[PDB]
């Protein structure tokens, strides 16, 4: 079967240049017919196509990152390299790498991709503010942290329905911020004690916090 | 290659039921569909066709005007609809594939589904109760299965593993109006009082499942 | 179920309207090359089996070179034309000085390049085999002079089955004239082909079309030997370029529709002539007379614009309205009351007349309906087999739904001895007029009297 | 609407026998007519079309004859999986198709004598206030036997009802069971109870019986 | 350039019901590709040729249409065909994609619970002051937050974060997240919080006074 | 091993190929020629049809199946390139060490595989029709 | 696809056809004559089959090969056209001109 795999740098330096590695097989990219596309998808955003080459050594590119694209192929190692000039935060989204055919110009195959990041925010601990309360509510914010991901347990794991960790929000200071929360009965407030614990990571940080009234 | 019918159950008269027959393993959108029914200890009555294409259909003409067949290609599936069921009605409904592709001629049918159970009764659905028949260099041993309605029950032995030998008697119809049967099996004397014999009856309509030890 | 087709009683003709069109209207002409290597003299005296048979293929190798060297209803409508005339061009311009060279030049280094001529059309290039490199450098100076002995003789192998493709090209032009077509892998191979394909301008889409459609295209194409000028081979290749794309396509069948009197002679026949392909392209319709022209692969119909007529949108009235005062619809007249069948795509229509047996039959339960003369319709799903006196026709087994028009048919509204029936390319108005003439002539000369 | 018959209901030969049974259509159906063999408990079987040509995977031995109205199955060599109900159908131009009534096919293993059993009613069903003593008569031949039930040596009637299998696919028998009903206060107001077997395969009748307790 | 675009941007449908996609192009094209996506994971081609299925596909999906305008039917809207589909075309350069079309399941109604929380007091002694603004478990997605604070309305100093759907009662939960500094924050007397929910009669208010 | 591999390839572009495969007188009429024929063709596009045919095949290279439209036709394994390529070619392509002993194993294969190539050829330049029915044809 | 040949060893005779015209001697007004049912003839279901394009019937000395679907079927009075054109029991068919 065909199988197609994505690599280069998670995270990326505005104005760096990116290089991608896409690398596969099941089919050479020598033989006749054959080619090798790039496509990307801003987070919450449609697919956008962005390169793809062929065994005749044909390029082509889109207009709209353009002249910011170089494709290139070495049949050898079964790979195709992508590069991208000056980044810029817009370009932060995932990327996949994908085939093609002369006899059916769309991608049939796919790789599973990677990802990558733009910012010049690199390490970073975050503040976990909890949100008191006053059926009820309670939950913790994380404010100021990057990069992701970032994750939240109650109780150790203990409390898991009435939760909803909410999709972490970016803000212009470049950094990271999420707020997750559950309910909860309101009479078991202040003798069932709520604790919320923060796992970062990235920058090896694990916060416990108790929440109270 | 293969069919699975799905939808069969009781039904008071008067009233209406719809069979659904799911098909894979071959190219159904090029094959024409039958159902036929069969009474229990009756004979095969072709019921209906609709050819490959859906475009013409074929009842029995005692179903005329009361059945309707349609069928989904884009779903690989065939349906029946009867409606004002009698009491006649009642049967072991088979979905089948017609031998023959592309065809507005009907012929013979080569690949059948296991069926669906439909009863069509005033009579209230009862489940049977179980009970040993002890025995006593070859052994008979079985289980008495008294008073059901309505047909059919299955009775095995060890789930299965055990098929030889075995003999499930018809159904017998008492003047109380409702069915029963006996179940009996020989084995060597000697696997007495060591191997398990345990009968188990399946009665569909009335969501009766026991499984009963037989012992010496 | 994508395609359909209707019937029409009312003028014995169906059309069959689920089809997608594939017009060839240009020519696209590359330039491929082969480096040969020049030899004089392999010398090698006494004869050694493995001495023998590179002579031998090398005396094949050279004859192939000097081969080369030594070789420098209705239609009738549609005109003439020069289908390698475009091809030919590109030749004669090969023949000019050290073009030969500039071209020869380009290609050195790879084996693709686009280079301008002096005419200044830009052309895509292909060197293809480089037997010379292998000749002149592996063989060639082995065999010079007197002694040589050749061992390993895998090399033979290698050398024979380079040669070969060669020997194929070289034999093929000789058994055409230096014209071939279709164009043979041994011309040009399929990645060469696929990889040729790509340069051309044309659509994405285009390029799509032909490369899942090679074999159509190899058809559709000509391969032209120019010149051995140099060390290099080159020969032409002409490639379709289709311009039309994805346009409704439709083709009409027609067969003879005559009354049914029960008299032996004194019938009058009538049948439409503009049978054949039609495809909207540009506001008007190309219509293709000689259906041989086109070839069929499910939704697209490949079709070839030089043996066509441009007609107006208005041509589809005839089908469902054949008297409408907008098209004059194209007909013919007989007395010839045949019986015959035309199978078309989704069925067969039967004309049927006289004492002839017109029967349909399953492969099944056989005869399942005799015909009562005259012209009818029968769908391709329910019969398998159609016999029309002893000839026996077999009938097309696509999906698809088929509609049957009913009508009377015209050729009753007519009453006979007035009926021109000698007419091989006119038409309804062109009938009504010579009607009208012995309807005149008949109504004139007896109010005279 | 076509009628089809098929004759005989039922029939009796011996393993190895040659099988003949025979359908006739109410009007010229050429040989517009299928063969099904249907086992007991199992969906039928398709054996032949256009009157003789057989299915892949069918048995040799059976062959099927006549034209027009008059048709014949024939198995040259009968086996013991040969078992059930045979129907034939038209499909002659149009449809209703219709199939014949089916003809029951039992095999014969020469004149066997039944094996008895007796079972006394179970202390569990006699806490219902029901007594139920079952005789068995175990693979025999031929179908006829008379059963006759016996309390205090005394013949019984109106108060017994019998189910006898469709012949068994392995070894040609029948399988018989008697059933003796009655309330628990007749039952135990008797002390033995014998069920009396008579058939052809005995030299005289054999009875099996039991004691209360 | 080519540019698509698709409808219905957002749908949503019970499990049976039929479902139409339609796309819609500014040049005409050969042939509409189309491609499935589940969240996060790489996207699957579903159709191909206009109306060919392509393997792994379900007979339950099929395609047609020409020209500029081709459509996607998807039989019997079953659970495991929860994604995000996209039209696509190789016809021309630059490639495009759909708009992009989210399927769920029609239909559902939650009305949300409101809450709000001031910002806490060891946030309040870093400088910075947080309001929360939370909407729990409703549908559909459409929900609009507006915060006033001392009654003014607050521009370009939110940021709302809205939750997964979720897999047992298929709502969703959204946050409003105000941001001020802590001088903004105590120049300030009353924080309130207006919701508008097609489950809501009239706007719903919470709020709270400073302290 | 290369002229082994260069004839594999020849054995793999034939392979290729059929992949992407997939006076008077006038009175006369027109029909379908091979209306007969390609309605075999398009019977055989079902599901495990070939699997049918390829079970009846593997004992004898001759035997008459029914097919699923109830046409019963003659059928003839005459080249089984499979049995010599996984029995003959395959093994000694594979040994680890790309030796190849004798050159009579390139011949054999040029020798069977050759048949194909021609039938792959001609049915390339006649877009899977081809007449008359040439002797590599049969 | 191999034909399969219903009729054989059924007597065949092929009729070749050629321009009539007057011998006066005036330049042109003459008139041409010619028979327009060439081809080849077979007996073949108590009818014939008529071949209008030899080209399409195969020779070898006593066989005569050709394809039943480019023929018509004709009624046996055909042959009272090589022996009487003015019969009144089957009409000839012809042409005329005057290209001599």
């Amino acid at each position: 079967q065909v199988t197609l795999r994505e690599s280069g740098p998670a995270l990326v330096k505005p104005t760096q240049t990116l290089t991608l590695t896409c690398t596969f097989s099941g089919f050479s990219l020598s033989t006749a017919g054959m080619s090798v596309g790039w496509i990307r998808q801003p987070p919450g955003k449609a697919l956008e196509w962005l390169a793809d080459i062929w065994w005749d050594d044909k390029k082509h590119y889109n207009p709209s990152l353009k002249d910011r694209l170089t494709i290139s192929k070495d049949t050898s190692k079964n790979q195709v390299v992508l590069k991208v000039t000056n980044m810029d935060p817009a370009d932060t989204a995932t990327y996949y790498c994908a085939r093609d055919m002369i006899f059916n110009f769309y991608f049939d195959v796919w790789g599973q991709g990677t990802t990558v990041t733009v910012s010049s925010a690199s390490t970073k601990g975050p503040s976990v503010f909890p949100l008191a309360p006053s059926t009820a509510a309670l939950g913790c914010l994380v404010k100021d942290y990057f990069p992701e991901p970032v994750t939240v347990s109650w109780n150790s794991g203990a409390l898991t329905s009435g939760v909803h960790t909410f999709p972490a929000v970016l803000q212009s200071s470049g950094l990271y911020s999420l707020s997750s929360v559950v309910t909860v009965p309101s009479s078991s407030l202040g003798t069932q004690t709520y604790i919320c614990n923060v796992n970062h990571k990235p920058s090896n940080t694990k916060v416990d916090k108790k929440v109270e009234p | 290659v293969q069919l699975v019918e799905s939808g069969g159950g009781v039904v008071q008269p008067g009233r209406s039921l719809r069979l659904s027959c799911a098909a894979s393993g071959f190219s159904f959108s090029h094959y024409a569909m039958h159902w036929v029914r069969q009474a229990p200890g009756k004979g095969l009555e072709w019921v209906a066709v609709i050819s490959y294409d859906g475009e013409n259909t074929y009842y029995a003409d005692s179903v005329k005007g009361r059945f309707s067949i349609s069928r989904d290609n884009s779903k690989n599936t065939v349906s029946l609809q009867m409606n004002s069921l009698r009491p006649e009605d009642t049967a072991l409904y088979y979905c089948a594939r017609d031998r023959i592709v592309d065809d507005y001629y009907y012929y013979g049918m080569d690949v059948w589904g296991q069926g669906a159970t439909v009863t069509v009764s005033s009579a209230s659905t009862k489940g049977p109760s179980v009970f040993p028949l002890a025995p006593s260099g070859t052994a008979a041993l079985g289980c008495l299965v008294k008073d059901y309605f309505p047909e059919p029950v299955t009775v095995s032995w060890n789930s299965g593993a055990l098929t030889s030998g075995v003999h499930t008697f018809p159904a017998v119809l008492q003047s109380s109006g409702l069915y029963s049967l006996s179940s009996v099996v020989t084995v060597p004397s000697s696997s007495l009082g060591t191997q398990t014999y345990i009968c188990n009856v399946n009665h569909k309509p009335s969501n009766t499942k026991v499984d009963k030890k037989v012992e010496p | 179920q994508n395609i359909t087709e209707e019937f029409y009683q009312s003028t014995c003709s169906a059309v069959s309207k689920g089809y997608l069109s594939a017009l060839r209207t240009g020519w696209y002409t590359s330039v491929i090359t082969i480096e040969l290597s020049n030899i004089k003299e392999n010398k090698c005296n006494g004869t050694d089996a493995k001495v023998k048979l590179i002579k031998q293929e090398l005396d094949k190798y050279k004859n192939a070179v000097t081969e080369l060297q030594l070789l420098m209803f209705l239609g009738f409508l549609l005109g003439v034309g020069s289908a390698i005339a475009s091809g030919v061009a590109v030749c004669k311009v090969l023949h000019l000085e050290g073009e030969v060279n500039k071209i020869k030049s380009a290609l050195l280094s790879t084996n693709k390049a686009v280079v301008s001529l002096s005419n200044g059309v830009s052309v895509l290039t292909f060197k293809v085999l480089d037997l010379k490199n292998y000749i002149d450098k592996q063989l060639l100076p082995i065999l010079n002079k007197q002694s040589c002995s050749i061992s390993n003789i895998e090399t033979v192998i290698e050398f024979q089955q380079k040669n070969n493709r060669l020997l194929e090209i070289t034999r093929e032009f000789s058994v055409n004239a230096g014209v071939t077509t279709p164009v043979s892998t041994y011309m040009l191979t399929n990645s060469e082909l696929l990889s040729l394909i790509n340069d051309m301008p044309i659509t994405n889409d285009q390029k799509k079309l032909m490369s899942n459609n090679v074999q159509i295209v190899r058809q559709q194409s000509y391969s032209i030997m120019c010149i051995i000028k140099e060390e290099v081979l080159a020969y032409v290749v002409q490639l379709p370029l289709y311009g039309v794309i994805d346009t409704p396509c439709w083709k009409l069948h027609t067969s003879p529709l005559c009354t049914t009197n029960t008299k032996e002679g004194s019938n009058i026949c009538l049948t439409r002539t503009d049978r054949g392909w039609y495809c909207d392209n540009a506001g008007s319709v190309s219509f293709f007379p000689q259906a041989e022209t086109c070839k069929v692969q499910s939704n697209r119909v490949f079709c070839d614009t030089m043996n066509s007529l441009t007609l107006p949108s208005e041509v589809n009235l005839c089908n469902v309205d054949i008297f409408n005062p907008k098209y004059d619809c194209k007909i013919m007249t007989s007395k010839t009351d045949v019986s015959s069948s035309v199978i078309t795509s989704l069925g067969a229509i039967v004309s049927c007349y006289g004492k002839t047996k017109c029967t349909a039959s399953n492969k099944n339960r056989g005869i399942i309906k005799t015909f009562s003369n005259g012209c009818d319709y029968v769908s391709n799903k329910g019969v398998d087999t159609v016999s029309v006196g002893n000839t026996l026709y077999y009938v097309n087994k696509q999906e698809g739904k088929s509609l049957y028009v009913k009508g009377e048919p015209i050729i009753n509204f007519y009453d006979p001895l007035v009926f021109p029936s000698d007419e091989f390319d006119a038409s309804i108005s062109q009938v009504n007029e010579k009607i009208n003439q012995s309807l005149a002539f008949i109504r004139k000369s007896d109010e005279l009297l | 609407d076509i009628q089809m018959t098929q004759s005989p209901s039922s029939l009796s030969a011996s393993v190895g026998d040659r099988v003949t049974i025979t359908c006739q259509a109410s009007q010229d159906i050429k040989k517009y007519l299928n063969w099904y063999h249907q086992k007991p408990g199992k969906v039928p079987e398709l054996l032949m079309h256009d009157a003789s040509n057989l299915e892949t995977g069918v048995p040799s031995r059976f062959s099927g004859r006549g034209s027009g109205t008059d048709f014949t199955l024939t198995i040259s060599s009968l086996q013991p999986e040969d078992i059930g109900t045979y129907y034939c159908q038209q499909y002659d131009n149009l449809p209703p198709l219709t199939f014949g009534g089916g003809t029951k096919v039992e095999i014969k293993r020469t004149v066997a004598a039944p094996s008895v059993f007796i079972f006394p009613p179970s202390d569990e069903q006699l806490k219902s206030g029901t007594a139920s003593v079952v005789c068995l008569l175990n693979n025999f031949y031929p179908r006829e036997a008379k059963v006759q039930w016996k309390v205090d040596n005394a013949l019984q009637s109106g108060n017994s009802q019998e189910s006898v299998t469709e012949q068994d696919s392995k070894d040609s028998t029948y399988s018989l069971s008697s059933t003796l009903t009655l309330s628990k206060a007749d039952y135990e107001k008797h002390k033995v109870y014998a069920c009396e077997v008579t058939h052809q395969g005995l030299s005289s009748p054999v009875t099996k019986s039991f004691n209360r307790g």
